[PDB]
């Protein structure tokens, strides 16, 4: 998710 | 003129990061979107929970309001969109198309469509009534970070890791314009201003700028915030002074002067990330939202 950095 | 932000709430209860929080066009909720796969109804006024909204087998990246205030539509890691009744909480419509997570997604004004960016790299748009997918538009050759429709509805803005913003025509689904920068670092989030005049782009490189659409050109900068590894929600806020807002990654809200730029106040109380804020449509109150350190959404009003 957006929560995560990519 | 600064603005006064204090805080009013802290909401509590997703059980992972929270992505999204956005107030209804009616001013009278907020709903919340979270890396728990769950999507949260709070009064807007009083903070108080009002339902959880659970369908989504994976988390949740993004979530808007019809113009009604009647229905929700979710963006999750499933590759699907789903459309919510709100006072019922069912799911109404699965939107099934994208081949890899649905990032962002919006109504536009009229709310018969919905406008969905994904890690595929597309922008797809979607009957709200049917379900079904009407365009595919092969928008850009990395994830897309943000999607958004101009005031009437007859233009899309969207963001993507390839470092382009471009502007769709809604009706036909060609493309109108790429934005020439000379340097393309990603852009993390992208959004038309109320008159849809303007664009407020961010860019992993802690940069927002606010373009003029018609002449291509960028008027603003805005800096002194951290943004470079997360997609994070910038703001219009109007109600009262002309602020722009964003979230950023040293766990303030950041408020500037759109017009002269200078940071007007900078909101401490989060204890991670501030991936999301929104603005409230008629009073002076920001939602903001934070990463997994916190997991609470705050509700903070100003004066002014």
């Amino acid at each position: 998710a957006r929560t995560k950095q990519t | 003129v600064k603005p006064n932000y204090a805080l009013k709430f802290t909401l509590a209860g997703h059980t992972k990061a929270v992505s999204s929080v956005k107030f209804s066009p009616n001013g009278e909720w907020l709903a919340s979107s979270s890396a728990d796969k769950l999507i949260k109804i709070w009064g807007a006024y009083d903070g108080k929970f009002e339902k959880t909204i659970s369908g989504h087998k994976l988390g949740i990246s993004d979530v808007a309001w019809s113009s009604d205030s009647n229905l929700l539509v979710s963006a999750s890691d499933d590759k699907t969109l789903k459309i919510w009744d709100v006072s019922s909480g069912k799911c109404l419509k699965t939107l099934k198309g994208h081949s890899n997570y649905v990032f962002c997604c919006n109504f536009n004004p009229q709310s018969n469509l919905i406008v969905s960016g994904s890690f595929d790299e597309s922008v797809r748009i979607w009957d709200v009534k049917t379900g079904k997918c009407l365009k595919t538009l092969p928008a850009h050759s990395d994830p897309v970070s943000a999607v958004h429709f101009n005031r009437d509805g007859s233009l899309i803005v969207s963001s993507s890791y390839d470092g382009l913003c471009r502007i769709w025509d809604t009706a036909s689904g060609q493309c109108l314009k790429t934005l020439i920068d000379d340097d393309n670092p990603p852009v993390s989030f992208v959004k038309f201003s109320p008159n849809g005049k303007y664009i407020l782009a961010a860019t992993l490189d802690n940069t927002l700028k606010l373009w003029d659409y018609s002449k291509g050109k960028c008027l603003k900068t805005y800096t002194g915030h951290k943004n470079e590894k997360y997609c994070i929600f910038a703001n219009f806020s109007v109600t009262g002074g002309k602020w722009i807002v964003s979230g950023s990654e040293d766990n303030l809200v950041y408020i500037w002067n759109l017009q002269t730029k200078e940071i007007v106040q900078k909101l401490q109380g989060h204890t991670d990330v501030v991936i999301s804020t929104a603005c409230h449509p008629t009073e002076n109150i920001i939602a903001s939202a934070a990463l997994e350190n916190d997991k609470t959404i705050k509700l903070w009003k100003s004066d002014c």
